[PDB]
């Protein structure tokens, strides 16, 4: 036959080419399984090995349990778990000065077994993937495409053992060692296999981004993912905010694992991506807020999709604050009520206000009993709304603008005993209790205006919908002007 | 279009190098005088004492239809 031919002749190259190319004859099955079996005395073998192995798990017409047991001397359950457990690809770079060949972005097939733990390359060291089996608590068979020295790869083949999904690594590199209890121990030549990784378009994780296995685990199979977006009326204090935030996540218990750098380098993000930048903000101006808008739309969907790796857009936390109410509340509005996120207060120390992780539809639920705020109603046609939860009262500028633009009714909101201003705590009731009076109360038109926080405003416009038709008022400086946006257009329609 | 990098027939396999293709013949041909043809063309015509004959690539073609292309003419 042209293979017993082939490999007479040690043409691997060729052996690969044709198994690459799927075209190989049943009868060629056993010499080619032959071939795993062989020492890896150069890089063609161990290639046509990996090549092997590949093409007899993608194409499963050559996957045989005959050969599997019998020439590769595999007990029966273990060759039934390589035939039905999935296979995942890991990259990992392995720099050596003296052989160029050895300085390679390589890779590693593994598949996870049930209590045997082995690989067909004789160049690698039982015990050193031993010790990732005791880190990670799975047996496993590995294969590698390249010939290399060195246990780099035990990071690589950890994450590849403990992700679920195989998205993630796909865009992402490691390297580095591991220790039984789950230690990320520090491996050498990181500038050289960084700038190999680059090369390669792929992101390098090293040992001095990640402590243990289980901060990988977090950023690998996350329950709640936490991502990023802060609008700012300020651009020199971008990043010093982002930094903030990130503090502010630190302080969650369910985030003491999270980083930005190891977000960004994880999730293929940019600062750019988590903030928004406007100037000098015109809210009577139409075009300006739809450009506005639409950024913001662009941003958080980026930020929910983050390039296909996020399957479920729950297990994804927006933590999310702004810096205008008036613009928080269109944020809101077209951010929804089912998106897991987090809204803050900026108060020199981006304080969490609202927390909307398990259960994000729970905002659109009324209350029967008003506890936190004092309603001041008067149910006509034309209702005017006015929110009072600020330093700064506008209930004066807003009965001058209910009977100066003709509005009948009038509907006061304000906090119960609190003194006007707002202090820092659970903000959660206070929207729904807000809600709860606008939609008792809802009628054909009406407008609103309000002097609260960011925070509240972003909250009663997830809780809100697009549903309502008010009209909005901005208040600069002692007048206000109209945004020519209606609560209840088309384009504010939730995606989320 | 194709990425396939070898082929195989009852009398040769087809491998793509980097700027050559090679034509590996089956060990059954050795030592004996063999008329290696690329469609009407004559690529070889003596003693084949070495298995191996590469052919210049231009246009990245088909393998298989390359390998429709080629025969192997043993004299005697």
């Amino acid at each position: 036959g042209h293979i017993k031919q082939l490999l007479k002749n040690k043409r691997f190259e060729v052996i690969k080419a044709l198994v690459e190319s799927k075209k190989i004859k049943q009868e060629w099955l056993e010499d080619l399984y032959s071939i795993l079996l062989k020492q890896d005395t150069d890089v063609e073998i161990t290639q046509a090995k990996y090549e092997i192995i590949k093409l007899l798990l993608t194409e499963k017409k050559y996957l045989n349990f005959e050969l599997l047991t019998k020439t590769l001397n595999l007990d029966q359950q273990t060759a039934i778990e390589i035939m039905r457990n999935p296979f995942k690809e890991v990259y990992f770079p392995t720099y050596n000065i003296e052989n160029p060949e050895e300085s390679r972005l390589n890779k590693a097939l593994i598949i996870p077994l049930s209590n045997q733990t082995f690989t067909l390359n004789t160049f690698v060291n039982s015990q050193d993937l031993e010790t990732i089996k005791e880190a990670t608590n799975k047996n496993f068979f590995v294969i590698f495409d390249n010939i290399f020295s060195g246990k780099s790869y035990q990071l690589a083949v950890a994450a590849g053992l403990i992700a679920k999904e195989k998205e993630i690594l796909d865009n992402v590199a490691f390297t580095g060692e591991v220790s039984s209890n789950g230690f990320i121990i520090p491996v050498n030549h990181l500038e050289e296999k960084k700038e190999i990784t680059e090369k390669a378009k792929k992101v390098l994780i090293t040992p001095e981004d990640i402590e243990n296995l289980e901060e990988l685990s977090f950023w690998l199979n996350p329950e709640h993912l936490p991502v990023i977006f802060i609008h700012i009326n300020k651009p020199e204090l971008a990043l010093q905010s982002l930094k903030q935030m990130e503090d502010a996540i630190k302080k969650d218990e369910r985030f003491k694992y999270f980083k930005l750098e190891n977000l960004k380098k994880f999730y293929r993000l940019e600062d750019q991506d988590m903030y928004l930048i406007t100037p000098s903000v015109d809210f009577s101006n139409r075009e300006e807020l739809i450009k506005i808008l639409n950024e913001f739309r662009e941003k958080v969907s980026k930020l929910l999709t983050l390039e296909g790796v996020i399957k479920d857009h729950n297990k994804v936390v927006l933590n999310i604050s702004a810096g205008i109410s008036t613009l928080a509340l269109y944020f809101g509005v077209i951010l929804g009520n089912r998106q897991a996120s987090i809204i803050y207060h900026y108060q020199k120390e981006y304080h969490k206000v609202i927390d909307l992780t398990d259960n994000p539809r729970k905002i659109k639920e009324k209350k029967s009993e008003f506890e936190k705020i004092s309603v001041n109603k008067n149910i006509q046609d034309p209702l005017m709304i006015i929110i009072y939860l600020a330093s700064h009262n506008p209930i004066e500028k807003g009965l001058e603008l209910k009977e100066k633009l003709r509005a009948k009714g009038e509907l006061i909101i304000q906090s119960k005993e609190h003194q006007g201003n707002l202090e820092i705590g659970d903000w959660s009731d206070i929207v729904s209790e807000i809600y709860t009076a606008i939609d008792d109360n809802k009628q054909k038109e009406n407008y609103m205006v309000f002097s609260a926080p960011v925070a509240i405003m972003l909250a009663l416009g997830m809780a809100l919908g697009y549903f309502l038709p008010i009209k909005v008022f901005h208040y600069n400086r002692d007048e206000y002007i109209e945004v020519p946006i209606k609560l209840n257009e088309e384009i504010l329609r939730s995606p989320f | 279009s194709t990425s396939q990098k070898a082929t195989y027939t009852d009398d040769f396999v087809l491998y793509r190098g980097d700027d050559f293709i090679e034509i590996i013949i089956d060990e059954k041909y050795l030592n004996k005088k063999v008329k290696i043809l690329l469609d009407n063309d004559t690529i070889f015509n003596g003693i084949l004492k070495d298995t191996s004959i590469f052919i210049p690539v231009k246009e990245q073609i088909d393998l298989e239809e390359l390998a429709k292309h080629i025969s192997i003419l043993p004299e005697g």
